[PDB]
């Protein structure tokens, strides 16, 4: 545990080399990702809760 | 002979077992869902047993008998309409191995009746009675039995409606209840659901007219049932229409014909008329409405048969028909009318109904977006249902699987104590009582055999110990969890299951047809 803002390198689009996505990266809204993960989890739970599909 | 009735009984038992096994993974709060596919390709997700039992269709005597038994159980008690099928299936599975050895059905039926009577007497001697002559104990029982049907927020939302509906203290603690005899909960769209209050008399929602002042007190109801439709012609055009002649004739038939009937009807006091639904009338002549606008105008449409039955029962009158009527048996009660909106949209009129022999009071609920109105309706329905079930008797007990194991152990010890060849058949009942706790343990996510053995050991050691928990996921005492159920939901279910088993066992021979 040294820091939380740095040491967060990621992927690059120009070539296959790790680049720090802080000094020149593009930030993304966290609420969008949170809602997407919640919707994916809800869909997975709904699909797993389905048992049979026979006409009962 | 003997082969044909045996094959018929085997086929009936197999069909009943298939019907019982078609749905089984749905008992308890952690049940599985099922997607029923329609004939056109539409799919519907559901988890209730009654809906699946009433939606599917199959032609078979045993299946029809089971459907009728489930319907009778849902009509009588109203709760636990899925355990009776499993009980009947277990009893039939036991009777299969009982008949495979070579026992007459009469001894088996007598043993089943004796075991049912013993179980009923044990359930009545084990349950503890309460009191309900006052309002404090009744409210305590209501708030103790109401906090275990749905989720916490829905319970907190329905608690005001629950305590408003339970305040209807009409019967002075009688044997039976009349909660289904004089109750007409209406539904209204628009506004806030918090504006709810008990209303007597009658509640309507149709606009009377749109003229000057309409604030009178003339019975507030027009007891009329004769035909008001216009006389239809024999064809489209009886002759050739072009200039006058034919125009004046139809003008006089539209203006100077029904007006004479209106004049001869309005000669009697209390000029209050109405009509039923406009399902058979094509178009009403507006000239009659314009001529009726004078000397007070009052008309209310959109009336069903249930509304007529409710009005004729709350006030205490009988409708009349025919035209040749020179009597005076059509008046009502005059008190107050002409109501406005309650700060919002949607027209709705209320009458408190003062000085009336019928003290029928209903609950006018509201809502928004058609999402919290049906939920509140179902909540208050379950509330008054469980209130009637609790007021029908006084005994209560907790669920989870402990009473089933207790009854199984008692039947085992009775078959061990009682002598006779029928005792073996009684032992079959001892093997037809440990299905609900095993199913609950399997649906929870633990070992069912080990849990059943531990419960049996605890019941043999310390008599009344604990049961099966769902929220925590272990074995905890039920006295901490606020969850109970009346004794009728078990006694009536067991009696109905035993009766159905005896009926399906006494029917045999050949099944002739036309
Ligand atoms: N809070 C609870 N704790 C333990 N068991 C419960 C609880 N609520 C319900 N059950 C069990 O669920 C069973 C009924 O489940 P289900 O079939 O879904 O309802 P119903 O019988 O009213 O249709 C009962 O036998 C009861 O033992």
């Amino acid at each position: 545990p040294e820091r939380k803002n740095l040491k967060w390198i990621g992927l690059d689009l120009s070539n296959g080399k790790p680049r720090d996505n802080k000094q020149a990266g593009v930030f993304e809204p966290t609420i969008v990702k949170v809602k997407s993960l919640k919707f994916a989890t809800e869909a997975a739970i709904t699909i797993l809760r389905i048992d049979d599909l026979i006409k009962l | 002979d003997r082969d044909k009735p045996a094959q018929i009984r085997f086929s009936n038992i197999s069909a009943a077992k298939a019907v019982a096994d078609a749905i089984r993974t749905s008992l308890g709060p952690k049940g599985m869902d099922k997607m029923i596919q329609d004939g056109k390709g539409d799919v519907t997700i559901t988890n209730d047993g009654a809906t699946i039992l009433k939606q599917m269709q199959v032609l078979h005597p045993a299946a029809r008998m089971l459907v009728e038994l489930s319907k009778a159980q849902d009509i009588e008690a109203g709760d636990g309409t899925t355990s009776v099928v499993i009980i009947a299936g277990s009893l039939l599975d036991s009777c299969t191995k009982l008949l495979q050895k070579g026992i007459h059905p009469t001894i088996i039926s007598e043993s089943f009746q004796k075991a049912l009577e013993k179980g009923i007497e044990i359930l009545t001697d084990m349950s503890r009675p309460v009191e309900l002559s006052d309002r404090e104990t009744l409210l305590n029982s209501a708030t103790t039995s109401l906090n275990s049907k749905v989720v916490s927020q829905y319970s907190s939302l329905l608690s005001p409606m629950s305590v408003n509906a339970v305040m209807k203290v009409i019967d002075p603690a009688t044997a039976t209840s009349v909660d289904l005899r004089d109750i007409k909960i209406v539904k209204k769209l628009g506004g806030t659901i918090d504006d709810c209050e008990l209303v007597e008399g009658l509640v309507l929602t149709q606009k009377v007219s749109n003229s000057g002042i309409t604030r009178v007190e003339k019975a507030k109801i027009g007891l009329i049932q004769f035909c008001l439709s216009a006389p239809k012609t024999d064809m489209d055009n009886q002759i050739v229409v072009s200039d006058y002649a034919q125009m004046d004739r139809v003008l006089r038939e539209e203006r100077a014909y029904i007006l004479n009937l209106v004049k001869q009807i309005k000669k009697t006091g209390c000029n209050v008329l109405l009509i039923q639904k406009s399902i058979l009338r094509d178009a009403l002549s507006d000239l009659a409405l314009h001529f009726l606008n004078k000397m007070k105008i009052m008309v209310i449409k959109d009336i069903e048969r249930e509304d007529i039955e409710f009005i004729c029962k709350t006030i205490g009158t009988k409708p009349v028909a025919h035209i040749d009527q020179f009597t005076a048996d059509m008046l009502g009660s005059a008190e107050l009318a002409e109501e406005v909106n309650l700060n919002g949209s949607g027209k709705l009129l209320k009458i408190t109904g003062c000085a009336s022999p019928g003290k029928t009071v209903t609950i006018v609920v509201r809502g928004s977006n058609k999402l919290v109105i049906e939920e509140a309706e179902r909540s208050i329905h379950d509330a008054l249902c469980v209130i009637r079930c609790l007021v029908k008797k006084r005994a209560l007990i907790a669920g989870g699987g402990a009473p089933e194991i207790e009854l199984a152990l008692r039947l085992t010890e009775y078959s061990r104590t009682l002598s006779g060849m029928e005792s073996y058949c009684v032992r079959a009942f001892a093997d037809a009582m440990e299905v609900i706790p095993s199913t609950l343990a399997e649906n929870a996510g633990l070992n069912p055999i080990s849990t059943v053995t531990e419960l049996r050991n605890r019941h043999a050691q310390g008599e009344k110990t604990a049961g099966i928990n769902v929220r925590k996921g272990g074995i905890s005492n039920i006295l901490e969890e606020l969850v109970v159920q009346p004794l009728l939901v078990s006694v009536s279910a067991l009696t109905l299951a035993t009766e159905t088993v005896r009926s399906i066992l006494k029917i045999d021979d050949v099944v002739n047809t036309r």
